[PDB]
Order: structure tokens, then C-alpha cells, then sequence
RNA sequence: CAAGGAGGUAAAAAUGAAAU
RNA sequence: CGCGGGGUGGAGCAGCCUGGUAGCUCGUCGGGCUCAUAACCCGAAGGUCGUCGGUUCAAAUCCGGCCCCCGCAACCA
RNA sequence: CCGGGCACUCUAACGGGACUGCCCGCGAAAGCGGGAGGAAGGAGGGGACGACGUCUGGUCAGCAUGGCCCUUACGGCCUGGGCGACACACGUGCUACAAUGCCCACUACAAAGCGAUGCCACCCGGCAACGGGGAGCUAAUCGCAAAAAGGUGGGCCCAGUUCGGAUUGGGGUCUGCAACCCGACCCCAUGAAGCCGGAAUCGCUAGUAAUCGCGGAUCAGCCAUGCCGCGGUGAAUACG
């Protein structure tokens, strides 16, 4: 779900961050 | 269960079973039934009684959703009615809201394409 | 105009065969390049044969490709803009190719859910002879067979 | 607009966001490097002279 | 057509550079501008004794500026003139250390700059353009070169079509790397336009 | 009447005057001929020897082309007594 | 081993472009 | 003025007699092929059925009144 | 991480290294085929390099420049608007239509580059965007970054459905004098079209097509799905 801005998959290819894929640990 | 305005979802997990409804989504699904403090994968099959009752209750208060909270959705564009601003135009005139490109492309709110020809 | 007649490319034996075809069958499995799902899901297939047959895959996927392979195919050739389909021989090289192919695409035509089960079962039915790709090895036979007229145009 | 033009591009007061790049040897305000003060055009014009310091083809 | 210019074909191995000096950022762009806005303010007033080259060099507030020039007369033996605030003006703007030195270009047929110069100055008197590129070659030539090539482009003699003289004797092999080729161009500015020369000079290597 | 323009400067010399959108030796020269495609009532008028009219070929065809001077062609659609889709280009 | 003299011959595919 | 036939998308024709479906070729509009046009290929839109009344649950259709079009007839003195 | 060492790896500077030189066969020669020779070969794989000329090709809006025209103005400054308009048509694309798939958690393996008028470790508030602090770094030292496809586990079970993400409502953040026309993100809720494409039409012959993420330029911010680069996994086929 490339485009879908609730995904770690999404927020990837948008490269920003959120709930759905925190900074890391 | 005759949960909200709905009771369609049958066997497949409350935590999806939710979903079907207008107000609940995702987030506000899991975060119901963790209040409510419910398991999330269960059958939905009408389970345990009294879950479905806490449930219930809880979901179809607190905060607004199905036909109740289409009618304040529809009314806050009702807001723009009135003499309002520019963001009521667009909702008059059946082009995009957020000021997109309409020279192509926007047919998600123009509808399907009429063809003119000259 | 193909000076040179393009030698032909050899791949590398796969793990615990060495087959000299097997990994040409997984590379058709493959999709965008994940050599790693693809060699798995032939390996899947491969326990899943073990199954509901007690026979060596190594022998039953042999078979299979055996049995899908086009003895003569037909072959659209010359005079009267291209007018004619020849039917002729096919090469060691391409029935090879054909085999592996139509199997893989017929076992992605089956209605089953998991991959490996589409692969193991379209070998199965492929080794006795009763394939999708069968149909479609007979059936590209049965094109060759109907030209036989003008066959003697060859080439 | 073109002689008074590269007059703001110096000038730059009255808000931080109204000042922009421009290239200095032409009047250029698209494609300016910052590295050189440069438009694309004039970096490649001097890059052949050699008036570049170490600016070098890439051949690789 | 299109070609590379010959002098940034080269630029590494064969034809070093014009302009040595070494920063980080924050410095090189405001050192460039000064850099260049000595080649402009320096190709004005020494025009006259028409300059190959402007090599500069620097080292923390040093700036070495070297120009090479055919015949230097216009430098007149230390306090006669010509060098003195002249050397002097460049900090006007610059306050650190105008070290100006002047070379002698040996053979003028031999350095690619000014046999341009010398034709574009010939297009503007009016002379015949296509004889005039044919002697320059020569004279290149005459004073011992391996091969050259002159090249006039538009409006040649006026006349409303533009068109391009063209000239060529001996070795002209750009597209070697061990070439030692110099290249040189000029604007004519003429009462009916502007037209360009460009001169290739070439030597051996290995 | 001139009904429509597709360039920018012809439109601008025949509405409002401005003529910097042309040749400024031409300006003369393109006033007549557009007062002469206002006033024409059919294609026929726009006939004079000067004009060199004629109807594109291809691609352009229904088009008209008027010669203002050296390659330079006004190009038009004349329909029932009125021009659309003034045009100024090279022949 | 080297050729001259003899014969069946492509198809369905039309136009031209806007000053020398 | 007497009999007979006919008015249907832009053009030319069907459908009416056995009331509930308006169809065909061409043209038009869109998109392809071509440097481009034509040809060709793909895909669309388009009709108060001359008009005014009547019968019917329902009229292009069945029945009358006019309005044009076409074809016959108009003979014996 | 220290003691110590720098043979390995890497870093970057000059070199060595195949020229079908050696063997068989073919030939008059050039050369071609084949073979041990080695990392490599019969231009090893890619770059930079674009002949005389052609297109009255492109560019007076990068710049220069002949001519023509404008000068209380065709110049100059400002606020605001516009380049973003939308009944429609074409191009190049991005995301999909799902199960060799999607979601969540855990856990690995790169290269090439950018940063102390910035990159911002580690804490603290916060669901998050982000805010408070605040260490190191003029940077093969510190930071941008955990690469992602992959692997392990678990959950959906083939239904427009946890596929898909458009569109719209509400609440927020950050840059900016200011984001209504017209900014990017974050969070809640909506969840459209699409179930794989008509006539046609494109790319690619070996690290290649396909697929996966990473960097940079411009840049206060950003409409970047673009452009220029980097590496990860890695096909099919060439009769003719
Ligand atoms: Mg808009
Ligand atoms: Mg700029
Ligand atoms: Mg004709
Ligand atoms: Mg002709
Ligand atoms: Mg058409
Ligand atoms: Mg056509
Ligand atoms: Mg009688
Ligand atoms: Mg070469
Ligand atoms: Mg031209
Ligand atoms: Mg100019
Ligand atoms: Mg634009
Ligand atoms: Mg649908
Ligand atoms: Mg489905
Ligand atoms: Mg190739
Ligand atoms: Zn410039």
C-alpha cells in the first residue's frame, strides 16, 4: 500500500515518520 | 449484533467486525474493545452475551457515529451554505475542496468524463 | 541480422539435486527477481508430492516436462504477406522451454490457493498426462496436425 | 525587467524569504549553484576555459 | 557539429589549469567572483598588449597574478608608468597582496588567443576575411607549428547571410588526448554585427 | 468580423492598439488587413492581389492565409461573414 | 568441375504542403 | 377540384397492415494508423415519427380534420 | 574498549597485467575456428570522445550582438491577483486491481554522497507530526540512516473484502511577515474508481529486463511520483 499513509510501507515511500512506523525503537 | 445502526459482520473477528460501521474505522476499533477490555479475535458469532452488551454501550455512546454523525458531516457543508467563503463554491460546484489541478484529472468529484469536442 | 547464433546461456545446479533443469523451472516461478521465493515454493511443492504420491519429485517433475513437451509445432512463414503457417519441428532447446513454461502458467491458472499446491498438483496431473499444459502441448499439436497440407513447404 | 531585476537579487532586505539566488556573471535566477554563485550555463562556459579550480570532466 | 572545447577535453593531463587556488565552501564563490572580476577588469587596460593568458594563484590573502603578454611593452621599466597603481588598482577592491608579474609570450604565431585576436581585429578593419584566414594559418605555420585551423562564422563581409570561413593546413587531431592543442577565440564587433573566430594550435606529445 | 484570436499580439493590435506584439513596420501593414477580415462579409473580398489569398492544404485545411509581407501569413477560419482563429506565422 | 541462350515475376495501398 | 400513394435522427431508406421493441447505409463526434490528408481500424452520440383532434390502460402504428410532396384520371358532344 | 601490532580488509598514489604473444587446424596474406595459459581475454564490461556536412533545425526570455520600435513612457517601485483557472483531448508518469498478496512484531546484509549562518546522538513531553533540552562533529572521528526487497513468528482466507487508496469532514504540527485562492506532513472518521485494460503503442540481449530501497543537486519550506546518481535480489530468449 505504497500510498496509504498507514503503513509502515507507506510512510516509507513517503519518507516520513508517525505512529504507524516510529523512529525507531 | 445489532450494535450501532448495524449487525451484518457475522463470523469474523471484532476487532474487524467494527470496522463495518460508519464512525469506527480501525483505530477507534481496537481501542473500543481494549476499553471495553474484549478480545479482539474473537468469533463474532454471537459470543458471550454480556461482551456484546459492554460493547454496545460503550461504542454506540461516547462518541458520535453512523446516520447521527453523516447528518453533522452533511451539515457542517451546510455550514458553507449561507453567504460562505470559497471552500462552499467548490462544494456547489462539484469540483475538488483542497485547491488541486482540475485541468485534468479531479473526476473522483466531476464523475465520469462528457466529452465536448471542437 | 544475427551474425552471431547467440550461444546458448547455462545456468548453475541448484541445492541437493543437481538437476541441469530444475532451477530453470524456478527461475520461471520467479517473479521480480526473488530467486528465494521462488526455489522455496518448488521445494514446497516438492514435499507436497511426497504426499499424496510416494514418489521421488526428482522423477515426477522429470516426467511432467516430458509429457508437456511439443513434438512439432506450427510456424507462420512466407508468400502472400506471410499467409502460410508451416508446421514444423520443434528444437530440443525450445521444447525444453515450452515445457517449463506452460507449466508453470497452467499451474497459475489452476483455482487452488497456495502456490506450492498448484505447482505440486499441475506436476502430478502433467505427469500422468493430464495437465493443463497437456491441453495445451495437444492442443498445439492438434494446429501442427491440421497443416500437413502445406507442410511440404518446410524450410 | 531585467537591469533593475538583478538589482533586488543584491539589494535583499524586507523579509528574509524575499531573497533569492541569481547567477552573478549572467543575471540568471533559475539553476543557480550556490557553491559557485553560478547559473548552469555560465559554470560550463568557464568549466571548458579552465578558470574553474579543480572543476574537472567526469568520465567514469 | 558539436564539439567539446578543446581546452576542458584537456584540462587533467595536457593544458593545466588558469586559475590555482584551493578552498572549502563558503570561500571558493566569493573568491571566484573576485577571481574573475580581475580577468575582467585586466583584459580591458592591457588589451593593448594583447594577453595569452591571466594565470592566478593563491595562499591565504597572497593572490599571484600572472600575465602572459607577445611583447610586454606596455609594462615600461618600473617607475616609467604603466605598472605601478596599475598593479596597484586591483586593490581597490580586493586589499590583499596584488603580486602582478608579466611573461613573454615567445612567438605570438604559436599561442592560439592571439592569432584570433589578430584576425578579429582584421574582420573589423574591413579586410578580406577568407585571405585573411589563409595568411594567419600560414604565418602559424611559418613559425614552425605541427597543424593549425582557423575559423570565421557569420555574416562575413557583411552581406545579409551569414556564413563560416574555413582554413586548415598541416595535423588538427582533436579528438586525441596527448594533443597539446590551444585554443583561442575572439568577438569582431563590426557596424553590421558580431562574428566569431576560433584558432587551433597544435604540437606534438606523447 | 473577427470573432477569435490565437495570437496574442494580433489580438492585442486590433483591440486595443497595442502594438508591441508585431513588427513595429509591419503595424501599418497588419491594420489593414485585419480591418479588411472585419469588414469582409465573405471570402471573396478578401481577394485583392496584395493579399496573395489562398486555403491551406493537410492538416490546415479550412484555414485561409492573407500575406502580410516577406514568408509572414495571417491564417484564419472564415465562416458565414465572420473570421475565427487569427493567427500570425511563417508560411 | 565452369554457364549462355530460354519462361513464370511484386501486391491491394491514392494524394502533397502553402515566398523565390 | 376525383381516385391512389407518401411525410420517420443531417441524407437516403425500413418499421405501420398482425398497437406495447423505432432499425439500415452514409454523414456527424471521440480515439487510433501516417510527416500529413484520404482510405482503413476502434468507440460513441443523435429522431416533437408533418400537424390539429379521436379511440385505447397504451398510438410512429388504428380513425377523422386540415398542410405540403408524388403519381393517375379529367372522356362523348 | 585498552596494551600492542598493522600481516588481512579498506583507503589512494604510482605501477605490473595479453599483444590472439603460446599449441592444433584453415589461408597467399589479413584473419577466422578451436585448446591448456591465467582474475581476465581474439576491441574483457561500461564511460569521456560526435568527421565533411544536413535540417533557412533550436535558442534575441542565459548571455553577447546589427537593425526596428518605446521613453513622464513598451521604463521603475509597491499591495493584491494570475501562472494552480476546467465541458473536454493527447504525452510522460506514480499507486493499484491482490494470496509467488496485504497487515503487525522481531531480526539481519549495502554502496554512493551530504552536513558546525548545519547534520542534530541520548534523554524528556507527546498516539503521532513535532516540541523542550542537550553531547559529539571544521567531520574514512560525530550526525544524517534503522538500508528496503529478505529472514522468523503471528493474524486475515479470497469476498471489492485487514486488496485498493481517491475524495470529503474534523483536529493538529512545522517553515514562513503571511500558507484563502495555492505548502508539506501528522492523527480520527470516511473509505470512491478500479477484479488487470478496445483499436493500437513502448522498453530491454547479462548484472542486463524486472523488482527493492538509499543519496544528492535546486531548496526557509514544498506541491519530487521528476531529474542526476548509488547499491540490493536477480530472469526469459535469440531458430532465423
Ligand atoms: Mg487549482
Ligand atoms: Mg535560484
Ligand atoms: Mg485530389
Ligand atoms: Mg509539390
Ligand atoms: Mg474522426
Ligand atoms: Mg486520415
Ligand atoms: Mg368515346
Ligand atoms: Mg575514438
Ligand atoms: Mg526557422
Ligand atoms: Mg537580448
Ligand atoms: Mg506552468
Ligand atoms: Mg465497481
Ligand atoms: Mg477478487
Ligand atoms: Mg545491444
Ligand atoms: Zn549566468
Amino acid at each position: 500500500g505504497k500510498g496509504d499513509r498507514r503503513t509502515r510501507r507507506g510512510k516509507i515511500w513517503r519518507g516520513t515518520y508517525g505512529k504507524y512506523r516510529p523512529r525507531k525503537k | 449484533a445489532r450494535i450501532a445502526g448495524v449487525e451484518i459482520p457475522r463470523n469474523k473477528r471484532v476487532d474487524v467486525a467494527l470496522t463495518y460501521i460508519y464512525g469506527i474505522g480501525k483505530a477507534r476499533a481496537k481501542e473500543a474493545l481494549e476499553k471495553t477490555g474484549i478480545n479482539p479475535a474473537t468469533r463474532v458469532k454471537d459470543l458471550t452475551e454480556a461482551e456484546v452488551v459492554r460493547l454496545r454501550e460503550y461504542v454506540e455512546n461516547t462518541w458520535k457515529l453512523e446516520g447521527e454523525l453523516r447528518a453533522e458531516v452533511a451539515a457542517n457543508i451546510k455550514r458553507l451554505m449561507d453567504i460562505g467563503c470559497y471552500r462552499g463554491l467548490r462544494h456547489r460546484r462539484g469540483l475538488p475542496v483542497r485547491g488541486q489541478r482540475t485541468r485534468t484529472n479531479a473526476r473522483t468529484r466531476k464523475g465520469p468524463r462528457k466529452t465536448v469536442a471542437g | 541480422a544475427r551474425r552471431r547464433r547467440a550461444e546458448v546461456r547455462q545456468l548453475q545446479p541448484d541445492l541437493v539435486y543437481g538437476d541441469v533443469l530444475v532451477t530453470a523451472f524456478i527461475n520461471k516461478i520467479m517473479r521480480d527477481g526473488k530467486k528465494n521465493l521462488a526455489a522455496r515454493i518448488f521445494y514446497d511443492a516438492c514435499k507436497i508430492i511426497q504426499e499424496k504420491t510416494g514418489q521421488e519429485p526428482l522423477k515426477v517433475f522429470k516426467q511432467a516436462v516430458e509429457n508437456v513437451k511439443p513434438r512439432m509445432e506450427v510456424r507462420s512463414r512466407r508468400v502472400g504477406g506471410a499467409n502460410y503457417q508451416v508446421p514444423m519441428e520443434v528444437s530440443p532447446r525450445r521444447q525444453q522451454s515450452l515445457a517449463l513454461r506452460w507449466l508453470v502458467q497452467a499451474a497459475n491458472q489452476r483455482p487452488e490457493r497456495r502456490a506450492a499446491v498448484r505447482i505440486a498438483h499441475e506436476l502430478m496431473d502433467a505427469a500422468e498426462g493430464k495437465g493443463g499444459a497437456v491441453k495445451k502441448k495437444e492442443d498445439v499439436e492438434r494446429m501442427a496436425e491440421a497443416n500437413r497440407a502445406y507442410a511440404h513447404y518446410r524450410w | 525587467a531585467r537591469k533593475a531585476l538583478i538589482e533586488k537579487a543584491k539589494r535583499t532586505p524586507k523579509f528574509k524569504v524575499r531573497a533569492y539566488t541569481r547567477c552573478v556573471r549572467c543575471g540568471r535566477a533559475r539553476s543557480v549553484y550556490r557553491f559557485f554563485g553560478l547559473c548552469r550555463i555560465c559554470l560550463r562556459e568557464l568549466a571548458h576555459k579552465g578558470q574553474l579550480p579543480g572543476v574537472r570532466k567526469a568520465s567514469w | 557539429g558539436n564539439k567539446i572545447h578543446p581546452i576542458g577535453f584537456r584540462l587533467g593531463i595536457t593544458r593545466d589549469w588558469e586559475s590555482r587556488w584551493y578552498a572549502g565552501k563558503k570561500q571558493y564563490r566569493h573568491l571566484l567572483l573576485e577571481d574573475q572580476r580581475i580577468r575582467g577588469l585586466l583584459e580591458k587596460e592591457l588589451y593593448s598588449a594583447g594577453l595569452a593568458r591571466v594565470d592566478i594563484e593563491r595562499a591565504a590573502d597572497n593572490v599571484a597574478v600572472t600575465v602572459h603578454v607577445a611583447k610586454p611593452g606596455v609594462v615600461i621599466g618600473r617607475g616609467g608608468e604603466r605598472i605601478r597603481v596599475l598593479r596597484e588598482e586591483l586593490a581597490k577592491l580586493t586589499g590583499k597582496n596584488v603580486a602582478l608579474n608579466v611573461q613573454e609570450v615567445q612567438n605570438p604565431n604559436l599561442s592560439a588567443p592571439l592569432v584570433a585576436q589578430r584576425v578579429a581585429e582584421q574582420i573589423e578593419r574591413r579586410f578580406a576575411v577568407r585571405r585573411a584566414i589563409k595568411q594567419a594559418v600560414q604565418r602559424v605555420m611559418e613559425s614552425g607549428a605541427k597543424g593549425a585551423k582557423v575559423i570565421v562564422s557569420g555574416r562575413i563581409g557583411g552581406a545579409e547571410q551569414a556564413r563560416t570561413e574555413w582554413a586548415a593546413q598541416g595535423r588538427v587531431p582533436l579528438h586525441t588526448l596527448r594533443a597539446n592543442i590551444d585554443y583561442g577565440f575572439a568577438l569582431a564587433r563590426t557596424t553590421y554585427g558580431v562574428l566569431g573566430v576560433k584558432a587551433y594550435i597544435f604540437l606534438g606529445e606523447v | 468580423g473577427i470573432k477569435s484570436f490565437k495570437h496574442k499580439g494580433l489580438k492585442l493590435l486590433f483591440e486595443k492598439g497595442v502594438t508591441s506584439g508585431v513588427p513595429a513596420q509591419d503595424v501599418d501593414r497588419i491594420n489593414d488587413r485585419l480591418q479588411a477580415i472585419d469588414t469582409a462579409t465573405e471570402i471573396g473580398e478578401l481577394n485583392r492581389q496584395i493579399y496573395k489569398l489562398h486555403p491551406l492544404k493537410g492538416d490546415r485545411e479550412g484555414y485561409w492565409s492573407i500575406t502580410v509581407r516577406a514568408n509572414w501569413r495571417i491564417t484564419f477560419q472564415f465562416i458565414n461573414g465572420d473570421a475565427y482563429i487569427l493567427n500570425y506565422e511563417d508560411y
